[PDB]
C-alpha cells in the first residue's frame, strides 16, 4: 500500500594498523525492485571525514549533508577542524530528537583528528552511538561480518586490508539479494582520506573467483 | 509471506523461424537470503519442455507430477505427449487445486513433431491457459520481462539470432530484480536437436 | 477526515466549435433516500464561467459561497470589473484547484468533484475538473461519477481528439450531452430524471436551462421479459 | 427492491419494480421479479438475487414434485417450503419473499416471509428496500375486500411513490393478477406512474 | 534448536548442530543432540518448532529403518532426501505441518561420493557443497564462499566448520552452547567428541 | 473484460474484447473469450479466466452427453440451469460472469449469469469491467427488429467503448453470431483496430553479443 | 476513513547525450480502470533550460512543479538574475521533497537538462528527495518495463563485443538525437502494449544549448 | 424522533412527537421537541438531545444579540445560524434540525437541515428516524396554501403514522402554530391520534 | 542493553553491567560501558530502549555536574537517586517516555555508608543491600537471597558477583560477552580490569 522508497546499501569500515578502510555497495532496491546500481553510499564531508549510509536512502543523503554543514559551520566558528566525536554526536542528537517518526539510518561517521587519531563512530536512527573498531551496517551486514572477521588482523598492510574490506562487501554483494552493483573504497589515513576507486562487482566477483579460486558453489 | 516471491526466479519462452527457445535463471533464496545457484526452473518429457518460477516446493512437486503422467501417458499412449496436449494436462492439474493451489508460474515449450509447428504457451497459478505467437514470461520479473520482450523480440528470428534476443531479455531483466539472477541457462529447440547453454551474467 | 452525507451524483460536460456545455441532475440523495428534489448543481460565475459540482451538498453550498465572495471581492476597487478585468474561467478554476489541495493536505477535504466549463476572453473554450484530492485534469469531454463511466465514451464518439472540436456544432454537442443524461437515468441507482443544461458561447453567451426532463425513453421492451432464465409465464 | 401483495375480492395481485442493483449501478432496469412457483402461486423476490432465484427454482421443484403426488397445493404450503428453506439456511441466505396465491376454496392469500424466516399472513404484505417509504401511505390506503381496478390503483400509486424516493427501485411497474379467470400480467411505464 | 551447518568436503560430510535447548528465559539443556542416524551411511540434523523436529526425525528414522529390513538394503542418500522432501512438501497443505528444517548428510557407497542436502519446512530441497538453516547462514555462507574449496579433506573441513563456529559465537545475539560435531564417510558415522 | 450480446431478427449475437490483464500488465493481447458450450450455444464470459474457462467446459462436457443421453440438440435453458447451480454451489468463489447465447429447437435466447449463480434475461446485455462504457452505447443506439448486419455493428461497437474507454479492456473484437436454422459463425477478430505500428528501429544483436560459459547437446530422444 | 494519496499512471523517461538531453513522457492520466485525459502533459519546461516531471499523484506532481517554478523564479530575484544549474536545481528539489518527508509527495521525480560543461543531464528523485544524476532513468507505472531495455540499449549492459569470448565489454559512447529518439519512441510503444496505465500520446521535450524544443507522437489509445 | 414543518395560507406550523430514547428505553415519554429561537422563528430538533440543545441555546443566544443591534432577524438569517454551526462543526455532532419561523414580508417559509450542515428551504419539511415511513404519505397528502385546520389534520396524521410505525417515536403529538396571530401551542394524546 | 547489576556490601558498592551491544542478528559491539560517573562517589549503571538509555544518562550526568560546579559540593547519593526518580516520575507522562532503568551505587562520605538505589523507568526508587534490572533479577536476587551477608567485604562481594555472573552465563539465552564491574567506595570510583 505505502510507496516504496529506496533503502539500503551495504557498509563497513574497520580500523587497523595503517588507519581506517571504508568499503560499501552501490546497490538501491524499493521493495525486489532493484532501483539503482550507482549510489554513492560515502559522503565526503571533509578531507578528513567521511560517512557511510545505509537504510532509508533520502534520510541518509538528507541529513549527512546536513551534517556536513554542521561541521563546516564548527570550523568557521572555532577555527578548527570538528572532531569525529563531536561530528557524530550532532548527527546522533539530531535524529534522536527524530525518535519515533520513523527515520531509518545506520551510518558511520569516519574520519582522523590529532586528538582522537583514526576513529569509527557508529550512529543510528534510534539513537544509538558507539564508538568502536569494526563495524558492518545495513541489510548484508552479516554477510559482511562473517568474511571480515575470519580474516581481520590489526597487523594486516594496506594492501590487504583493502583488498578484505572489498572482498567482504563482495561476499555480502553475492549473498544478500538487496546489495550489489559495485564496490566504493576508501582509505582514512593521518593525511585524509584517500579514494581507491569503483569496483563493478560483474567484473570483479569472476576476477576474484579465478584469481582467489573461492566461490566454488558458482558454475564456473 | 508472500509464497510466489520467498524463493524468486524467472522463466522466459520465445519462438523463432521453425524453432523455439526456453531460458530461465538459476537462484534459489529465501527472502534477502541467496541460498542455492544451481536451481535449474526448466524440465523435459520427451521433447516437451517445462519452465516453472514461483515456490520452489511446488517447482519441485510439480516437476515430479508431471514426469508422473507423462510417463503414464507414454505407457498407455504408445507415444511422446505433444506440447498442445501437456498444455492441456497442466491446466487440469492446476485447476484441479482451485481453492488449495501450486503456488507457481508454469510454461510450456516444445516443437509438435508431427505439424512441425512451434509452440509456447504460459499458466496462472490456477491453470488458465495463455497462448501466444511471440514469447512467454513468468516470475518475480515478468513486468521487466515483458518490458524486455515487446521491445526486443520480432517474428521468424533464426535459432542463433533468437538465442542472442532471448538471453539479453532475460539478463537484463534479471539484473533489475533482487530476487532473481545468479545464473542463467537458455535452452534453444529445433525440429530433432536441442541446444543448452549456460549464460555468464553478473552474480550480485 | 469527512464522510459525505448528501450528495450530488454525475457531473457532464463537453467541448463544441465555439463554447462548452455542461450539465448535472436536480438531485440531492441521502445515501438510498432520494432526499432532495429541487437541488440547482450548476453555479454561473459572471456571464462567461459555470461550475459544475458533484458530491456532498454541504460543501457545495460552502464552495457557492465562496464563489459569490469571489465575485463581490473582484469588484472592489475595479473600474474594469465588468470588462477587462472581470473574472475569467481559468482564475475561478486555479482558485478552487488552490482551495481543493489546501484543504486534502489538511485532511479535511470538500467531499466533491467539480468541472468548471467556459470561455475565455479571447474566445478560448475553457473546460478542466478537479476534486477532493486537488487532482486537476483537461480533456474535450469531462465527466465525474458514473458520468465518467458512461457519458465520456458516448461524448467521445463525437469529439474523439482537439482537432473534432472545431467540427462539432452545438446542436450535435447538446444532442449528446441530453442522450448522456438518459443514459444516466437508466443506469444510475442515484440519478434523477430532472435535471439542468448550461451552454457557454463565444458568441451568444451564456444560456441556463433549468427544469429539463429526461425524455424519449425505451421502456416498452420490458413486456416481453418474463422470469429471469426458463418461466415462459 | 419494492415489492407488495394485496389480497382483493376477486382474489390476489402482486407487484413489484423491475430495478436490479450492484451499488449504485443498475445492472437491470426491465428484471421480473414476480415468479411463479406453480400455476397460480406465486411470489415477490426482494434481497440477494441468487438466493431469491436458486429459492425459487427449488420450491418450484418441490411443488411440481409435490403436484404429482398429492395434486394442487395450497397457498399456506408453498409459504411453508419457502420458510423451510429460509428459515433452515437463515445464516447463508438474504431473501425477502412474499408468496402470493389463489386458492378456490381459500381465495386469496399472502403470507410474507422476512429475513429470519419467520411466516406472517397477512392481507397485504409489503417489502423490499422501498417499502420502508410507503407503510404510511399503504397502513392509511388499504382496504379489505377492494375490487381489481382498485387494488391495481393501490399498487400502483403505492409502488409509484417506492419507486420515487428509493435509489434502489425503478424502472417498470410488473403486476401479476391470481383469480379465478386466470393469470394476468400488467406493466406499466414511467411516464404514466411518475407524474401520478 | 537453533544453529544446524552441513559442509560437504571430497570425501565426508560433517554436519555440526547446536547443543542450547531453550525455553523463556531458561537454557533448560547444554549437551542437546540435534540429530538421528537414518541409515548407517545417512545422517540427518534438524531444527525448528519445538516437540515437531524430534517427532519428524524419528518418524523418518523409523521409516528408513523399515525399508532397510524389508529390502535388506541401504537407500542412498538421494533416495533418503527425496523421501523426506515428499514428507515434508505433504506436510505443508496439512491441517497442521511440521515446521522442522533439516539437513541430510549422507555418502553414496555405489558412487562414492559423499552428499549433503539441505530441505526447509515447505520441502524446498537443494543439493549443496555447503548448507546452513537460520540465520547461521547469514553469517557462515559468505564465510564458506571465501574459504570453501571442493577437494579439501575431512580435517580441512572441520578447521573451516571451526571458523564458522566461531564467528556464529562472536556475532550471534543468543548463546547456543557450542555444537556436536558428526562425520559421514565411507566407514559410516562418526561423533567427534573435542570441539 | 467487455462482453456484450444482442438479440436480433432470426436469432442472437454476441462479441468480447481479447484482452487479458494480471494487476496492471496485459498478459495476453489476443485471447478467446468466446467459448462453445455446444455448437450452437456460445458464451462469453469475464471475470476470473481459469474460471470462466473451466465452467464453461465443463458444462459444455455435461451438455454433450446430455445431447447424446436424449437424442436431441441442446438447450441453452439447460446450460444456463447448470452454470448457475454449479455457481450457486460456490457461493460466488467461482468468478465467472458470463453472457451466454445460442439457438435450439425452443428458438433463439440470450442469458447473463453472475458469480453468485443469478440470472437475467434480456434482448442486450454487457457484463465485465468495461459493461459501462458498452452499456452507454447499446442504451443509445439499441431498438426492437435490429437485422443481422445492424446487431453486428451494434456488438462491435459496444465492444469498442470498452476497449477505447475502459483500461481492463483493449486490443481486438471478436464475434460469434448464431441464426436460426444456420451453422454458428465464431468470427475471430472480427475487428483489429489496434495493429502495433513499426518499430523506429531492429533490435537484432549481433551474434555473439551474449557471453556463454558452458554449451552441450540435450537428449530429447530414448 | 479518507485517502488523500491517488495513482494517476502513466510513466516517464529521461536519457542524457553528449551536448542534449531528453525527457518524455506519455500524456494518458487515469484513475483505477477509467481515462481522465488522453493529452494531459506532465513534462513541464521550468526555465533555464530545466525540464521536470513529477510522475505518481498527479495532485502530489503538479503541487511540486508549481513549487520548483516559483523557486526558480526567486532565484533570480534573490540572485540577480544568475541562471540555477542543473545540480543546483537537483539539490533545491530534493529539500522540497524531504520538506514533506513525513507526509510525502507521492511521486517519482526526473529533471533534465545540461550541466555547466554543456553536457546532457538527468537527475532522478525519490519521494522523499534521495538523488542521483544518471545517463538514464525510467519512472512511473511502466519503469519495471522500460528501464532494463534502457540498460541494454543506452548503457549497453550485458553485452560483449563478438568473438572475444565474453571478455571485452561493448564500449560506451555517446547517443545521437536521433538514435535516442528513436529508443524513446520504441520504449513507449513497447510500455503501451503490456501496461493499461499507459497510452494515448507520448511527448518528448528536447533540451539543447539553444533552447528546448518539443516532439509529439500518438499511441495506441486503448 | 418524528418531526416535521409545513407553510400554509397564514403561516408556518412545527410538529412533533414526544419520545427521547436511550437504546430501547424510553428516557423521557413527554419531551418537548419543538423550540423557540426567537418570537417567531421555532425549530424542531432531531438527533443528539445534547447536541441539538447546545446548538439551540447558541442560536438563541445570537438571534437574542442580533435583535439587540438590528432588530427581528429573519428565518432565513436564523438557519444561516443554525447552517453555520452545523456545517462547520459536523464532525462532532448528530443533529438534524427543521428550521421554521414566520415573518410579515415572507410568510411562513421551512428550512431543513440534515446531518452534513446543508441548507434547504422548502414548502413542507420532514426529519426524524421516523419520516422515512411517511415519504410517500406526505408527498401524496401535501398541497400547498392550506388552511390551519387542513395543516393540523396533515401533520397528525403524518406524525400518527410514524409514531405507529417508528419504535423511535412516540408519546404525544406536540405542535407549535405560527402566524400573523402569535404563537399557539397545541398538544394530541394517544387515544385521539392511534385510532385516526 | 540487558543485564544491570549492583551489589552493597560492608563499605563498598558494586555494579557490574554487561558489555554486549546487539542489533538485530549482530553483536554489534563486546565491549560497551553502560554508566556514566555522575559525580566522584556516585557512579550509575542503565539499561533499556536504544538511544535514550545513553541520552538520559549524559542528560542526568550534567545536571549534577552542574550542580557540582554551582556549590563547589558533592551531593549525596540518596540525593542524587531523588533527583534521578524524579526526572523519570515525569518521563513517564510525557509525550515520548524515557524507557531507562538504572542503578545508583554510591558512597556517602557524611554517613561513611555504601548506598545503592535501584530505579525503574516509572520513577520506581528502593533503596537495596543488592539489586538487578531485567531477566538478570530472576535468577540473581534468589541467589544473593542466599549467599549476601551484610558484613561483607569488597573481596567476598565480587566472589558474589562472579557467582551471579556464572549463573546467568550458565542460564540465560543470550550472549551477554561479560560484564565490566565498577566498584564505589570512600575513596571513589574505580574499574576491575580482570573479570
Ligand atoms: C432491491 C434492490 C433491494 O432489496 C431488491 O431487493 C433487489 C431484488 C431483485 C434484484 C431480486 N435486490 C438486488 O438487486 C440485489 C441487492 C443486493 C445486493 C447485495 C446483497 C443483497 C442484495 N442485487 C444483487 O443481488 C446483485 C445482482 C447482480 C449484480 C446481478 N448482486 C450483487 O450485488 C452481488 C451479490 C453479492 C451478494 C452479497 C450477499 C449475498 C448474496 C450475494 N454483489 C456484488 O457483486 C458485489 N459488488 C462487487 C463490486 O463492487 C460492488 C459490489
Ligand atoms: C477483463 C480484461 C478484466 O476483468 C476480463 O474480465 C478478463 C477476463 C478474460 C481474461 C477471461 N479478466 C481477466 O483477464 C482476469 C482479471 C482478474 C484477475 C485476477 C482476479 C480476477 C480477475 N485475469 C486473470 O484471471 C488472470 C489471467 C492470467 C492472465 C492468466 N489471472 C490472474 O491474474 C491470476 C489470478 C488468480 C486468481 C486466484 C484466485 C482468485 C482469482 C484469481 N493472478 C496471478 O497469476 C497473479 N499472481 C502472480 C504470481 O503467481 C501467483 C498469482
Ligand atoms: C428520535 C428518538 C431519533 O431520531 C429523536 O431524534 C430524538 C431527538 C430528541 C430527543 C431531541 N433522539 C433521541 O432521543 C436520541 C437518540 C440518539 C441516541 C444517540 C445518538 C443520537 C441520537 N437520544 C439521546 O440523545 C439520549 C438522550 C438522553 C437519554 C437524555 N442520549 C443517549 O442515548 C446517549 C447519547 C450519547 C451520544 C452518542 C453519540 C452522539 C452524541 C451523544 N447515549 C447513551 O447514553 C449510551 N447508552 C448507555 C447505556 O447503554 C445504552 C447506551
Ligand atoms: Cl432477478
Ligand atoms: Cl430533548
Ligand atoms: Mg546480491
Ligand atoms: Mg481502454
Ligand atoms: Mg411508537
Amino acid at each position: 500500500c505505502k510507496i516504496k522508497i529506496a533503502h539500503g546499501t551495504t557498509t563497513l569500515a574497520f580500523r587497523f594498523q595503517g588507519g581506517i578502510i571504508v568499503a560499501v555497495d552501490s546497490r538501491a532496491t524499493a521493495g525486489n525492485w532493484v532501483a539503482s546500481q550507482t549510489v554513492k553510499a560515502v559522503i565526503e564531508i571533509n578531507p578528513f571525514l567521511l560517512g557511510t549510509m545505509a537504510g532509508g536512502a533520502a534520510d541518509c543523503q538528507f541529513w549527512e549533508t546536513w551534517l556536513g554543514s554542521q561541521c563546516r559551520l564548527h570550523e568557521l566558528r572555532e577555527k578548527e577542524r570538528i572532531s569525529v566525536a563531536a561530528a557524530s554526536k550532532i548527527l546522533s542528537n539530531l535524529v534522536y530528537q527524530y525518535k519515533g517518526a520513523g527515520l531509518s539510518m545506520g551510518t558511520m561517521i569516519c574520519g582522523y583528528t590529532r586528538k582522537e587519531g583514526p576513529t569509527i563512530y557508529y550512529v543510528d536512527s534510534d539513537g544509538t552511538r558507539l564508538k568502536g573498531d569494526i563495524f558492518c551496517v545495513g541489510s548484508g551486514q552479516t554477510f559482511a561480518y562473517g568474511v571480515l572477521d575470519s580474516n581481520y588482523k590489526w597487523d594486516l598492510s594496506v594492501e590487504d586490508a583493502l583488498y578484505l574490506g572489498k572482498r567482504s562487501i563482495l561476499a555480502a554483494a553475492h549473498r544478500d539479494a538487496y546489495s550489489g552493483g559495485s564496490v566504493n573504497l576508501y582509505h582514512v589515513t593521518e593525511d585524509g582520506w584517500i579514494y581507491h576507486g569503483n569496483h563493478d562487482v560483474g567484473e570483479l566477483f569472476w576476477k576474484v573467483k579465478e584469481e582467489e579460486g573461492s566461490f566454488n558453489n558458482v558454475i564456473g | 509471506s508472500d509464497p510466489s516471491s520467498i524463493n524468486g526466479g524467472i522463466v522466459v519462452a520465445m519462438t523463432g523461424k521453425d524453432c523455439v527457445a526456453i531460458a530461465c535463471d538459476l537462484r534459489l533464496g529465501s527472502q534477502s537470503l541467496g541460498v542455492s545457484n544451481k536451481f535449474e526452473k526448466i524440465f523435459h518429457y520427451g521433447h516437451v519442455f517445462l519452465g516453472i518460477t514461483g515456490l520452489a516446493t511446488d517447482v519441485t512437486t510439480l516437476n515430479e507430477m508431471f514426469r508422473y503422467k507423462t510417463n503414464l501417458y507414454k505407457l498407455k499412449e504408445e507415444r511422446a505427449i505433444e506440447p498442445e496436449t501437456f498444455t492441456q494436462l497442466v491446466s487440469s492439474s492446476l485447476y484441479e487445486r482451485r481453492f488449495g493451489p501450486y503456488f507457481v508460474g508454469p510454461v510450456v515449450a516444445g516443437i509438435n513433431s508431427k505439424s512441425g509447428k512451434p509452440f509456447i504457451a504460459g499458466f496462472d497459478l490456477i491453470g488458465c491457459i495463455d497462448e501466444a505467437k511471440d514469447f512467454i514470461v513468468s516470475g518475480t520479473a515478468s513486468d521487466q520481462l515483458f518490458g524486455m520482450c515487446e521491445s526486443l523480440y520480432e517474428p521468424n528470428l533464426e535459432p542463433e539470432d533468437l538465442f542472442e534476443t532471448i538471453s539479453q531479455a532475460l539478463l537484463n531483466a534479471a539484473d533489475r530484480d533482487a530476487l532473481s539472477g545468479w545464473g542463467a541457462v537458455v535452452y534453444i529447440i529445433k525440429k530433432d536437436e536441442v541446444v543448452k547453454r549456460y549464460l555468464k551474467m553478473r552474480q550480485d | 477526515t469527512q464522510q459525505p452525507i448528501v450528495t450530488g451524483t454525475s457531473v457532464i460536460s463537453m467541448k463544441y466549435d465555439n463554447g462548452v456545455i455542461i450539465a448535472a441532475d436536480n438531485l440531492g440523495s441521502y445515501g438510498s433516500l432520494l432526499r432532495f428534489n429541487g437541488v440547482e448543481r450548476l453555479i454561473p460565475v459572471g456571464d462567461n464561467t459555470v461550475v459544475g459540482i458533484s458530491g456532498d451538498i454541504s460543501d457545495m453550498q460552502h464552495i457557492e459561497r465562496l464563489l459569490k465572495d469571489l465575485v463581490t471581492e473582484n469588484a472592489y476597487d475595479n473600474p474594469l470589473a465588468d470588462a477587462e478585468e472581470a473574472l475569467e474561467p481559468s482564475y475561478i478554476f486555479e482558485y478552487l484547484a488552490t482551495v481543493m489541495y489546501q484543504r486534502r493536505s489538511k485532511m479535511n477535504p470538500l467531499w466533491n468533484a467539480i468541472i468548471v466549463a467556459g470561455v475565455q476572453s479571447n474566445g478560448d473554450q475553457f473546460l478542466r475538473y478537479v476534486n477532493l484530492l486537488g487532482v486537476t485534469y483537461s480533456s474535450p469531454t469531462l465527466a465525474t461519477g458514473f458520468g465518467a463511466h458512461m457519458a465520456n465514451p458516448l461524448l467521445r464518439k463525437v469529439v474523439d481528439r482537439e482537432s473534432d472540436i472545431p467540427k462539432t456544432t452545438v446542436q450535435v454537442a447538446e444532442e449528446a450531452i441530453v442522450n448522456a443524461m438518459r443514459v444516466l437515468y437508466y443506469r444510475d441507482a442515484r440519478s434523477s430524471r430532472n435535471f439542468s443544461l448550461a451552454i457557454i458561447d463565444k458568441n451568444t453567451g451564456l444560456t441556463f436551462k433549468k427544469n429539463l426532463q429526461v425524455e424519449n425513453m425505451k421502456w416498452d421492451f420490458a413486456k416481453d421479459i418474463k422470469g429471469y432464465g426458463t418461466q415462459k409465464i | 427492491t419494492s415489492i407488495m401483495a394485496v389480497t382483493f375480492k376477486d382474489g390476489v395481485i402482486l407487484g413489484a419494480d423491475s430495478r436490479t442493483t450492484t451499488g449504485a449501478y443498475i445492472a437491470n432496469r426491465v428484471t421480473d421479479k414476480l415468479t411463479r412457483v406453480h400455476d397460480k402461486i406465486w411470489c415477490c423476490r426482494s434481497g440477494s438475487a441468487a438466493d431469491t432465484q436458486a429459492i425459487a427454482d427449488i420450491v418450484q421443484y418441490h411443488l411440481e414434485l409435490y403436484t404429482s403426488q398429492y395434486g394442487t397445493p395450497s397457498t399456506e404450503t408453498a409459504a411453508s417450503v419457502f420458510k423451510e428453506l429460509c428459515y433452515e439456511n437463515k445464516d447463508n441466505l438474504t431473501a425477502g419473499i412474499i408468496v402470493a396465491g389463489y386458492d378456490d376454496k381459500n381465495k386469496g392469500e399472502v403470507y410474507t416471509i422476512p429475513l429470519g424466516g419467520s411466516v406472517h399472513k397477512l392481507p397485504y404484505a409489503i417489502a423490499g428496500s422501498g417499502s420502508t417509504f410507503i407503510y404510511g401511505y399503504c397502513d392509511k390506503n388499504f382496504r379489505e375486500n377492494m375490487s381489481k381496478e382498485e387494488t391495481v390503483d393501490f399498487i400502483k400509486h403505492s409502488l409509484s411513490q417506492a419507486i420515487k424516493w428509493d435509489g434502489s427501485s425503478g424502472g417498470v411497474i410488473r403486476m401479476v393478477v391470481l383469480t379465478a379467470a386466470g393469470v394476468e400480467r400488467l406493466i406499466f411505464y414511467p411516464d404514466e406512474y411518475e407524474q401520478l | 534448536m537453533d544453529i544446524i551447518l552441513g559442509i560437504r568436503v571430497q570425501d565426508s560430510v560433517i554436519l555440526a548442530s547446536s547443543k542450547a535447548v531453550t525455553r523463556g528465559i531458561s537454557v533448560l539443556k547444554d549437551s542437546d543432540d540435534k540429530t538421528r542416524q537414518l541409515s548407517p551411511h545417512t545422517l540427518m540434523s534438524f531444527a525448528g518448532e519445538a516437540g515437531d523436529t524430534v517427532q519428524f526425525a524419528e518418524y523418518i528414522q523409523a521409516n528408513i529403518q523399515l525399508y532397510s529390513i524389508r529390502e535388506d538394503y541401504e537407500l542412498s542418500p538421494q533416495a533418503v532426501s527425496s523421501f523426506v522432501r515428499q514428507e515434508l512438501a505433504k506436510s505443508i497443505r496439512s491441517r497442521r505441518p511440521y515446521q522442522v528444517n533439516v539437513l541430510i548428510g549422507g555418502y553414496d557407497k555405489k558412487k562414492n561420493k559423499p552428499e549433503l542436502y539441505q530441505i526447509d519446512y515447505l520441502g524446498t530441497k537443494v543439493e549443496l557443497p555447503y548448507g546452513a538453516h537460520g540465520y547461521s547462514g547469514f553469517y557462515t555462507f559468505s564465510l564458506l564462499d571465501h574459504h570453501y574449496r571442493p577437494d579439501m579433506t575431512t580435517e580441512e573441513g572441520l578447521d573451516l566448520l571451526k571458523l564458522c563456529v566461531q564467528e556464529l559465537e562472536k556475532r550471534m545475539p543468543m548463546d547456543f552452547k557450542g555444537v556436536i560435531v558428526k562425520i559421514v564417510d565411507k566407514d559410516g558415522i562418526r561423533q567427534v567428541d573435542d570441539f | 473484460t467487455t462482453i456484450v450480446g444482442v438479440k436480433f431478427n432470426n436469432g442472437v449475437v454476441i462479441a468480447a474484447d481479447t484482452r487479458s490483464t494480471q494487476g496492471p500488465i496485459v498478459a495476453d493481447k489476443n485471447c478467446a473469450k468466446l467459448h462453445r458450450i455446444s455448437p450452437k450455444i456460445w458464451c462469453a464470459g469475464a471475470g476470473t479466466a481459469a474460471d470462466t474457462e473451466a465452467v464453461t467446459q465443463l458444462i459444455g462436457s455435461n451438455i454433450e452427453l446430455h445431447s447424446l443421453y436424449t437424442s436431441r440438440e441442446p438447450r441453452v435453458v439447460s446450460a444456463l440451469q447448470m452454470l448457475k447451480q454449479h455457481l450457486f454451489k460456490y457461493q460466488g468463489h467461482i468468478g465467472a460472469y458470463l453472457i451466454v447465447a445460442g439457438v435450439d429447437p425452443t428458438g433463439s435466447h440470450l442469458f447473463s449469469i453472475h458469480a453468485h449463480g443469478s440470472t437475467d434475461v434480456g434482448y442486450y446485455l454487457s457484463l465485465g469491467s468495461g459493461s459501462l462504457a458498452a452499456m452507454a452505447v447499446l442504451e443509445s443506439h439499441w431498438k426492437q427488429d435490429l437485422t443481422k448486419e445492424e446487431a453486428i455493428k451494434l456488438a462491435s461497437d459496444a465492444i469498442q467503448a470498452g476497449i477505447w474507454n475502459d483500461l481492463g479492456s483493449g486490443s481486438n473484437v471478436d464475434v460469434c453470431v448464431m441464426e436460426i436454422g444456420k451453422d454458428a459463425e465464431y468470427l475471430r477478430n472480427y475487428l483489429t483496430p489496434n495493429v502495433r505500428e513499426e518499430k523506429q528501429k531492429s533490435y537484432k544483436f549481433p551474434r555473439g553479443t551474449t557471453a556463454v560459459l558452458k554449451e552441450s547437446i540435450v537428449n530429447i530422444c530414448d | 476513513q479518507f485517502n488523500p494519496y491517488g495513482d494517476n499512471g502513466g510513466t516517464i523517461l529521461g536519457i542524457a547525450g553528449e551536448d542534449f538531453a531528453v525527457l518524455a513522457g506519455d500524456t494518458r492520466n487515469i484513475t483505477d480502470y477509467s481515462i481522465n485525459s488522453r493529452y494531459e502533459p506532465k513534462v513541464f519546461d521550468c526555465g533555464d533550460n530545466i525540464v521536470m516531471s513529477a510522475n505518481g499523484f498527479a495532485a502530489d506532481g503538479d503541487a511540486l512543479v508549481k513549487r520548483f517554478k516559483n523557486s526558480v523564479k526567486w532565484y533570480h530575484f534573490d540572485h540577480n538574475d544568475k541562471k540555477l544549474s542543473i545540480n543546483s536545481a537537483a539539490r533545491n528539489i530534493q529539500h522540497l521533497l524531504y520538506g514533506k518527508r513525513f507526509f510525502p509527495y507521492y511521486v517519482h521525480t526526473i529533471i533534465a537538462g545540461l550541466d555547466e560543461d554543456g553536457k546532457g543531464a538527468v537527475y532522478s528523485f525519490d519521494p522523499v528527495g534521495s538523488y542521483e544524476r544518471e545517463q538514464c532513468r525510467a519512472g512511473g507505472a511502466a519503469a519495471s518495463l522500460i528501464m532494463p531495455f534502457l540498460d541494454n540499449q543506452v548503457n549497453f549492459k550485458n553485452q560483449y563485443e563478438p568473438g572475444t569470448n565474453g571478455k571485452v565489454k561493448k564500449p560506451l559512447k555517446y547517443l545521437s538525437v536521433e538514435e535516442v529518439i528513436k529508443l524513446v519512441r520504441d520504449s513507449f510503444t513497447s510500455a503501451t502494449e503490456r501496461h493499461i496505465q499507459v497510452g494515448d500520446g507520448l511527448e518528448i521535450l528536447i533540451v539543447t544549448k539553444d533552447g528546448v524544443r518539443k516532439e509529439f507522437y500518438e499511441l495506441k489509445r486503448d
